[PDB]
């Protein structure tokens, strides 16, 4: 949906000025699940600044759905992506003193919208993330794998178009990674919606269907995968981290 | 719960306030003690006691409110982990008492799996029995005394076939096979099977398959058409059977007519309940009425429809609808 | 969702987590109120010093305000902190900024308005004990009365509603600037900074060790001395935080080899990590905590010995300069029923060269060396020895100027009389005392002549350094009776107070220091209350920030009842740590002018040391608590 | 369990100890009240508060321990009744949990029943088809085929027979009947009934009764002498079984022997055990090897005493010892 | 050694049952290296579970060394599997502040075995892995094929009785993980020590004397290997593989 061109972020603090980005090109459709990855010290991080809209650009023309995020004030551009946008973390961001419900009710409590669609948005969103039976209990006492499925639901109540996802796997172990990764996969073949997860993990990133290596321009390479095995991809995507 | 803690604990209460009513009364018989610096440090002591009370009252007052969350409604889990060790014991025993009961169930399902055991060896010391007698008869010449002896063997042959399908019924979900199924040959060992009974009743059978593969569980499947074959050949005399298989849009049917007593109306809807007999006839009691019932419990899980037309004094139709091809890829699959 | 309901379950989880800042809210208004209505009393004017009395608790409430306002504007700016992802998630659903404001400055201002409101009502009822203690530590028999003094309660919340503005206005400036993110081997210069600060420490007791004595030998060179030694020591303690703790850890750690169990992996791990980042905060804790037990204890050592030296400086129970005086109260003596014993025995101001005497230095200047007076006396007036000719035999001890001025063995001494001088000898150094500090300057010793000597001393009577009156009428009383009646009739026999008594100097001594030790106290308790509490928070975020460490190890085997055990040597470091350099630097400051107070110590340190050790634990064993609560939930 | 109490009430000795504390030193800075008085009452209320923990120590350490030795003991009694709220409340939830086991386990016995009921009523309505067939062929003409179907079918009724009596073990005490019986009738019977086992195999009886008459049930001493001869006769070929019954003293003895194949010394002593087969021959595997254990099982209510006195290649004796009248007088009266 | 007969393991929210053993007997001699395999919905890794002592059995019994330890009780549950039964887990398991002979030497730190005895164990183990040249990184500066035997070497040094492998090559590359199974072959083969080993990879469980292949919560065959080379004992096992 996004388009990625000449994509540069503006510095200049004190004298010594670094540029991260040097150009960034990317061209994707709806119903993808790129994972853009790359090196330590290539700014990945100040790649999702950019793109995830928190950070103002100064050079490049982005365009979400269309529409971008140059032609309106900082007021609208924050309704925009709180409209049209969600993200994930890497560490859950979960208030204690409400409950796993009230969580994912939270979002759309200001919006004033009816009870009856809220409830049945969170019913179906639970039952198709496997969180149901814990629709009243608080996040002191459950289990590492359930807080991040819930903060994962959290982004998907209001029904977006692009997920924006950091790193969902730093503090979880194998099992709640593949199991977290899995509902992700069903859940983008389900509703169309563009995930673009960004992680240094290749078991993580076995799981797309595209990869991109970002050397300091993002032009390194391009994997497609497009029939693999979930394995083979897994051989290659090893050999291409390895080969630099 | 302030009046059950406020009796639980009644004597050191008593104890501190005979302490301080001790300091003030000692206040009038000794000159060398004033009353106001009494008063003072009875305050100062009443102050502390109160606040000390009710930190103690909000810290203890739980474990004992946990225990009725958990008496009735739900969580066995409710009562919370003891911290003092006299709560310790308590939750120990009622442990204790809930594994006391997992092992009794436990052992409960150990005496019933050795009777269902005995069970099946029973059915089987009796089932070799049966084909035994079978071999033996199958030696004979005379015509009548060997018909009678042959329907009888074929009654109680069916019967222990309905007792051991009945049996079957509660594990056909770990036991079903969907295959192929040809009509023909099956239609043609029922008949087989059912030859005595045919042959002493003057029963036929008209065969016209215009459909010859079918779908389905192909032990249930027999199951239902002996067992529908048995009913008509009981239910009718001097009648010929019509037994017609067509293609109805993309899923087979197959019908058996009679030409018998047929069926009440007030009792058609009724013919598939379990233990369901008819009181039209005396001879009704001899029937079981429990095919029927264990064959629409089996068709069910086959996605077949059994639908029933009945008129007296005309006869009645039975007609299975066979399920669509791709209904089984969802079955196979998962 | 009913915004309410969230600030009450804030609200509610913010009491049972801080509980200790609660506690110091009601402490600290409870004894500010307490002062005020202790200042405005008119009962306090019966302490009676050189200070008035009532212009003492206005120093030291302005004091105590300041010590309350740092303490809770840290405590404030500790705990917002602690909310950046909750802001960052809000500014994230949509907020904007002036909602937050107000949803998490309407969970704040019940607290402390209700920490306000309680700590008042139980600053009236102790309003009365801390009269009580204060006249018992300077002796007075008055009475002290329960009331409310309305003024305490204006000042109180005038003060509290001042800081508490303080406390929004930092808070709203954080929220208004909050961006929408947010949501190894040893050096050689760490060597290096270990080094220099446990030299700089070490050199800086070292010089602290001669001060009075010696050197510096004037008023504008011991300025010099006092401040190198305070500016070494505070820098060293600084330097030994950055650099001198990673030094020995390292060296511990890359001593045991490879071979390491549960404790000594928490505790070095913890204390190499986290003991760096809070250099500042530990530096002005031990500093202060150091200045305020040496400052009780001196103050303690000085109130001590208030009986002992008013006994030593007027050598009777009694001391008369005046013969008119003197009679006058023999004769309202003879008809009070008590009986007198008197004895006068002349005194000759004279002076002499004993430069060859103290084992010291010539430097020593303190007067002329051939020019110090000293007080002469016979030997038939004195009961007590028997001295030859060429011998003399001096008075008292004195233990402060036998630093100042040590004494050596048997010499001569040159009488430097009109025209001539009879050299004499050195014999022995006594202990009692004969003569009031009157006639012998400051505190030097009085010299003991023969008779025949003394016919020929008194013969010159050169009249150039002569005193007033050279005469030691002094009244003496018999064994223990009421010596209070004597007391009163002494004060009215002497319209001008010129004698000198045995009591009045005592008393005045007694307040003039209990009052300094009744202040000290306070503000040093209220000092520690305040400082276990940050260090409580630290401790708390530390713990929290630890969490996954103990679920990695809970999956190879070990169980809580090991990993408590290593938490307890853990704790105790981290808190002991702080405490052991705080008691060497109180200790090495009491140890070098303890001779100018008083004559006896290890009796005060001792106290004051158990009893600033066990409430500093009790504040330690809470930490403790929270890390058992801590390490329960992370399986 | 002094620590374990001294542990729990912590709390109060320090706040006791605390109140101690403030009131000596409220007494001590304080001029007018004196410095004794506190003191001599300080030590007395500490005797009075140590006798007072002596008291309240004895009360709870007795209750608690009680319920501690009830929770795993064979004395559902040992709780006392509660004292104090709390302890009701654990009474309360321990009665309710009793209550539930007891109300799922009298489910869990009267369904198991039911389902017995269903079963035997299954297996007499398969017995009495056995009882038409036999109404139905005893009417053959041709000897070979005569004898093969008496053969089986008196097999099949054995079969059943066994199965029955192994159904009423279970109550056979509620089935006894004390009554003299006349043995000679009841052995003719018996060997009246193997009529074609022995015709098939040429095996004949010696009938030689010294003793006519026993005091015994009829049905279970019938059915074991029923079981022992039909031993006999499977486990002989074309020999004479001779029976003997003789009064040995005040014991009646009967003995049963046979010319077979016999039981092997070291077999003799596992005949008994349930399901026991003799490995010998693979003909043996058909035999369920139930009815001499079923035997010996009903004998023990009726004070029989059974001897097996067995030849390899000779043949067995089977001895049973009737018990005196008179030790019949204590069980009739009860 | 191990020995466990009609096991049964009842997982539901009490309110659903559903059964995933069905009576598994399974019994292993001393000094094998059997592998359990097949499907992905099947009970194998609650199997493993349940074998050792992270699991109770609902109904069953399993015997360690002929010491019964079906009774069980957590004080001694809990010191007979810190005695015994080493784990080798799917994640590496490191801490990160300690280098790599304090993880090796920690286990063995309840036990006051002196210096000596524990500097000549951790000199015997680290000879054979190839890892003695490692004594002071630390886990953030190797690669991540070295992780996975410092793992190993920290299980194999107390020398427990059974070891227990749960997927220890899911994560490696080809060479790594062929160097790692050679290793563990070689090691078990010098000095007798039984391991269980769960695995995905064919190529991987080839290395094994046995394979039990579980299907849903059954038996269904089993192999034995014997004199072959791994060439036709990997191709009939690709093959049983392919049948199911
Ligand atoms: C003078 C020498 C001082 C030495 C230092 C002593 C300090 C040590 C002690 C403080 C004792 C505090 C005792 C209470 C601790 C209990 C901990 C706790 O959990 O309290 C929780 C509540 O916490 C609070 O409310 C504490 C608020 C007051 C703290 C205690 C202070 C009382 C008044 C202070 C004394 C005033 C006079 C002082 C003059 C000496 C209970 O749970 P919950 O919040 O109701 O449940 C949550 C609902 N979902
Ligand atoms: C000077 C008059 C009294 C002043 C108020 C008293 C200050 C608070 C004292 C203690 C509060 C009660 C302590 C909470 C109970 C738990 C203590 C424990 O378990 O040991
Ligand atoms: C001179 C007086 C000394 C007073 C000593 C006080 C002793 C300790 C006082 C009370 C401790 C209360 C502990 C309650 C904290 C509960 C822990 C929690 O649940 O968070």
């Amino acid at each position: 949906i996004l388009e990625a061109n000449k994509i540069r972020k503006s510095y200049g603090n004190k004298l010594n000025k670094q540029e991260v980005l040097k150009g960034i090109d990317i061209h994707i459709e709806k119903g993808e699940f790129v994972s853009i990855m790359g090196a330590s010290g290539s700014g990945k991080t100040t790649l999702l600044n950019v793109l995830s809209s928190i950070d103002q650009v100064s050079h490049g023309t982005i365009h979400i759905n269309g529409n971008d995020m140059t032609a309106m004030k900082e007021k609208q551009l924050a309704e925009f992506r709180k409209q049209h946008l969600g993200f994930i973390f890497q560490d859950y961001n979960l208030l204690d003193t409400l409950t796993v419900k009230e969580n994912i009710l939270l979002p759309l409590s200001i919006t004033k919208l009816s009870k009856k669609e809220a409830n049945r948005k969170f019913e179906e969103v639970a039952k198709e993330l496997g969180i149901y039976e814990l629709r009243d209990k608080y996040p002191n006492e459950i289990s590492g794998g359930q807080k991040q499925r819930t903060s994962a639901g959290r982004a998907f109540i209001h029904d977006p178009s692009i997920i924006f996802a950091d790193e969902p796997t730093g503090a979880l172990d194998s099992k709640s990674a593949s199991d977290l990764l899995n509902k992700l996969s069903q859940l983008n073949q389900k509703r169309n919606a563009t995930i673009i997860m960004v992680t240094h993990d290749p078991v993580a990133a076995s799981y797309c269907g595209r990869v991109i290596f970002i050397k300091d321009g993002q032009m390194y390479t391009q994997l497609n995968k497009g029939g693999q095995d979930r394995q083979t991809f897994f051989q290659d995507i090893m050999k291409t981290q390895g080969v630099l | 719960m302030i009046k059950a803690f406020l009796i639980e604990r009644r004597s050191w209460i008593a104890a501190f306030l005979f302490q301080q009513a001790l300091m003030l009364f000692i206040a009038f018989v000794d000159p060398s003690i004033s009353f106001g610096n009494v008063l003072y440090m009875v305050y100062l002591c009443i102050l502390f006691f109160i606040i000390f009370l009710w930190f103690r009252y909000r810290k203890e007052t739980a474990f004992y409110k946990s225990l009725k969350t958990w008496e009735n409604n739900l969580d066995v889990t409710a009562i919370n982990e003891p911290e003092t060790p006299f709560e310790a014991m308590v939750e120990r025993s009622i442990a204790g008492q809930t594994e006391h009961l997992k092992q009794t169930a436990a052992r409960h399902r150990l005496a019933l799996e050795n009777e269902k055991d005995e069970l099946m060896a029973w059915i089987h010391e009796v089932k070799t029995p049966l084909t035994a007698m079978h071999l033996i008869i199958d030696r004979m010449e005379e015509k009548a005394l060997k018909s009678q002896l042959s329907y009888e063997w074929l009654r109680i042959h069916l019967l222990l076939d309905q007792q051991l399908h009945q049996k079957r019924i509660s594990f056909i979900e770990n036991d079903l096979s969907v295959e192929f199924i040809q009509l023909q040959p099956l239609i043609f060992k029922e008949i087989k099977d059912l030859q005595s009974w045919c042959i002493q009743k003057g029963i036929g059978f008209d065969i016209q398959l215009e459909a010859k593969e079918v779908l389905s569980d192909a032990k249930w499947l027999a199951f239902i058409i002996r067992q529908l074959l048995t009913n008509a050949v009981k239910y009718s005399e001097a009648s010929e059977i019509e037994i017609k298989s067509f293609q109805k849009g993309e899923q087979t049917q197959l019908q058996v007519k009679d030409c018998g007593r047929g069926i009440d109306p007030k009792d058609v809807p009724r013919i598939f309940d379990k233990g369901f007999t008819s009181t039209t006839d005396h001879h009704d009691q001899a029937s079981t009425g429990m095919g029927l019932y264990l064959a629409k419990k089996a068709a069910a899980p086959l996605l077949i429809h059994i639908d029933v037309e009945s008129e007296f004094g005309a006869g009645t139709v039975f007609t299975l609808t066979f399920p669509i091809r791709n209904q089984f890829e969802h079955v196979i699959s998962v | 969702m009913n915004i309410n309901q969230l600030i009450l379950r804030n609200l509610k989880k913010n009491l049972r987590n801080y509980y200790l800042y609660v506690f110091a809210l009601i402490f600290s208004v409870a004894l500010y109120f307490a002062f005020v209505t202790l200042q405005y009393d008119p009962a306090i004017n019966e302490v009676k010093a050189s200070i008035k009395g009532a212009a003492a608790i206005k120093t030291a409430s302005i004091l105590l305000v300041a010590v309350v306002a740092i303490f809770i504007l840290y405590a404030n700016t500790i705990f917002i902190k602690r909310r950046s992802k909750e802001i960052g998630l809000f500014q994230l659903i949509g907020m904007t900024k002036h909602k937050i404001f107000r949803i998490l400055s309407a969970e704040n201002v019940m607290l402390y308005f209700g920490s306000l409101a309680i700590g008042v009502a139980a600053g009236f009822s102790i309003s009365k004990l801390v009269l009580m203690i204060l006249f018992k530590i300077v002796d007075v028999k008055a009475d002290a009365k329960l009331h409310f003094s309305e003024q305490a309660l204006v000042q109180t919340v005038i003060v509290f509603c001042g800081i508490y503005l303080l406390i929004m206005i930092m808070n709203y400036t954080f929220i208004k600037k909050q961006s929408i993110l947010s949501l190894k081997k040893i050096s050689f210069f760490q060597m290096l900074i270990g080094a220099l600060g446990i030299v700089l420490i070490l050199t800086g007791y070292y010089v602290s060790s001669e001060l009075f004595g010696g050197k510096f030998k004037t008023i504008n060179e011991l300025f010099v001395a006092m401040s190198f030694i305070l500016g070494s020591v505070i820098i060293g303690t600084f330097l030994f935080y950055k650099g001198s703790v990673t030094f020995i850890s390292n060296i511990i750690r890359k001593s045991k080899g490879g071979y390491l169990n549960i404790s000594e992996v928490l505790s070095l791990s913890s204390i190499m990590f986290r003991m760096k980042s809070n250099a500042l905060l530990l530096t002005i804790i031990t500093t202060v905590s150091a200045l305020a037990i040496g400052l009780l204890s001196l103050a303690y050592i000085s109130y001590y010995s208030s009986e002992k030296t008013a006994e030593q400086n007027v050598a009777a129970d009694f001391s008369f300069m005046n013969e008119k005086d003197a009679k006058l109260f023999e004769n309202k003596l003879r008809e009070s029923n008590i009986s007198f014993v008197k004895k006068a025995t002349p005194v000759l101001q004279a002076n002499v060269d004993i430069a060859n005497i103290m084992d010291g230095t010539p430097k020593e200047m303190q007067g002329d060396p051939g020019n110090m007076q000293l007080a002469v006396v016979s030997d038939k007036d004195v009961k007590g020895v028997d001295v030859a000719a060429g011998e003399a035999v001096f008075s008292g001890y004195t233990d402060l100027l036998q630093k100042i001025m040590v004494f050596k063995d048997s010499g001569v001494i040159k009488v430097k009389s009109k025209h001539e001088t009879q050299p004499l000898k050195y014999k022995g150094l006594r202990e009692e005392f004969l003569v009031s500090y009157t006639f012998t300057s400051g505190g030097m010793p009085a010299v003991i002549v023969d008779d025949s000597l003394f016919k020929q001393l008194d013969k010159d009577k050169d009249p150039r350094i002569q005193l007033a009156q050279s005469t030691f009428i002094g009244v003496n009383v018999k064994h223990d009776d009421q010596m209070e009646k004597a007391n009163e009739l002494f004060q009215q026999v002497n319209k001008k107070n010129e004698h000198l008594s045995r009591l009045d100097t005592s008393a005045a001594q007694k307040s003039l220091f209990g009052m300094v030790m009744f202040i000290v106290g306070f503000l040093g308790l209220t000092f520690l209350i305040t400082s276990g509490c940050i260090l409580y928070f630290k401790q708390m975020g530390e713990s929290e920030d630890e969490k996954p460490s103990y679920t990695i190890l809970r999956k190879l085997g070990f169980t809580q009842g090991d990993l408590i055990k290593g938490i307890r040597i853990k704790q105790m470091y981290n808190f002991g740590i702080p405490l052991v350099v705080g008691l060497f630097h109180s200790y090495f400051a009491v140890q070098s002018g303890w001779f100018l107070f008083g004559s006896e110590v290890w009796a005060p340190m001792i106290m004051v040391m158990v009893l600033y050790t066990a409430l500093y634990s009790i504040f330690g064993f809470l930490s403790v608590l929270y890390y058992k609560k801590v390490i329960k939930s992370s399986l």
